[PDB]
């Protein structure tokens, strides 16, 4: 359970920052600052271990990922340099609940912590851990859940990412990929050829009219999951309605009319820093998908198919939930990276990826 | 969090 009660003292004033440093709540309402922060994270948010691609996060997406129900102002939390205003530091804190084993919490997830590249080493990193702990105490809030690269002490579960090729010479060419290590690019290319159209009947984009359905079907089906959203109507309707180029849902419409299955995947690209003719790979990550008559393999095989149409360069999926039932029939390839998942404020023990059934963007 | 490359 939680390790300290909550608090009953909470400091009304902010951290004190390094001389230099300014507070600035962001909001991104603002088409100068939320071009700021894209700009901060563009140029120095998270790359892969080999330093040749970083998350390239749109201002469209960040809007999506930074304001679902209950999102407040004073959670943007930025820091900038005071004598020229430059933004070079941030994090966010998004209201949610999360079910941990048998409690449903209120939480915050914690995201998009970030200072620049020249400013670090500056201790900046530890105020703005400190600063939204402070902000989003004084909303009563005790317990949060997050995702890191590092491995911390005691994360309460470890997923690694798998990749399925879309674009498999585009992928070797900027090194996302290599070569089959005994095919012919050619024959790679043939091997992941996906059909040219899906095969689910009553698959279609998500509606407004579906914000019932689905929010039935997913409750129900993260039942089964240690940790897990629990979604209101808004918070579905947030998460799911389609907006093209950040996130893309499709159902199951059985022939009476009731919805049985859905699949998800928002739309993530990373930069390519160093190649002569490309500067960008456009990649769908597996969100959230329900399966109740359609077999989840013919499922994320449309999803395949649909990205595919979409023009996405490779489809990203962690090993949680139900995901390694079908990784590998889809030839998928394990991936290079690990996620840590971290509660904070609550001890627990740790569980296994295929019962963790939380994705943060 | 991660950005992962095929191994
Ligand atoms: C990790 C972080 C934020 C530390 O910044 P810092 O202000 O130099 O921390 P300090 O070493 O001074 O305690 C910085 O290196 C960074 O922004 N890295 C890229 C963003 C990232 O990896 N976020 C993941 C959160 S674990
Ligand atoms: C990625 O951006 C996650 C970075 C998490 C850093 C530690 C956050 C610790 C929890 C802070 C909020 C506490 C609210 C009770
Ligand atoms: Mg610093």
């Amino acid at each position: 359970g939680a390790i300290e009660p909550d608090k009953d003292n909470v400091r009304q004033e902010p951290y004190s920052l390094p001389q230099g440093f300014m507070w600035d709540t962001l909001d991104l309402s603002d088409a100068e600052v939320l071009k700021e922060l894209y700009t901060l994270l563009n140029e120095n948010y998270v790359e892969d271990d080999d330093n040749m691609f970083r998350f390239d996060y749109s201002p469209e997406f960040l809007l999506w990922a930074l304001r679902p129900p209950g999102w407040l102002l004073q959670w943007h939390c930025g820091v900038r340099v005071s004598s020229n205003k430059k933004l070079v530091g941030f994090i966010s804190a998004i209201p949610a609940n999360i079910r941990i084993y048998d409690s449903v919490k209120k939480m915050v997830e914690i995201n998009f912590l970030c200072v620049h590249k020249k400013l670090r080493s500056k201790r900046v990193a530890p105020v703005l851990i400190r600063e939204i702990t402070r902000r989003v105490n004084l909303e009563g809030i005790f317990q949060a859940v997050y995702t890191a690269g590092v491995v911390l002490p005691k994360p309460i579960a470890t997923c690694r990412y798998w990749h399925r090729s879309l674009n498999p010479r585009k992928l070797v060419e900027v090194k996302f990929s290599h070569l089959s290590r005994n095919m012919t690019l050619q024959r790679t290319m043939k091997l992941y050829r996906l059909p040219d159209v899906t095969k689910t009947s009553g698959l279609r984009p998500m509606e407004p009219k579906d914000i019932k359905s689905v929010r039935e079907l997913i409750n129900t089906y993260l039942k089964q999951f240690h940790l897990a959203p629990v979604m209101d109507e808004e918070e579905v309707a947030h998460w799911f309605l389609p907006r093209e180029h950040i996130i893309d849902t499709f159902v199951v419409e059985s022939p009476n009319g009731k919805l049985t299955d859905f699949l998800s995947f928002y739309t993530l690209p990373s930069t390519v820093m160093h190649h002569p003719a490309h500067k960008s790979l456009k990649a769908a990550y597996s969100f959230y998908n329900i399966h109740t008559e359609t077999p989840l393999l013919d499922l994320m095989s449309d999803a395949l198919i649909l990205a595919k149409s979409k023009g996405f360069d490779v489809f990203n999926a962690l090993d949680l939930m139900e995901n390694k039932t079908f990784l590998e029939k889809l030839k998928f390839g394990i991936g290079d990276g690990n996620l840590q998942y971290y509660l904070y404020n609550w001890r627990c023990p740790g569980t296994d990826s295929e019962k963790v059934g939380l994705v943060l963007q | 969090k991660v950005l992962s490359k095929i191994f």
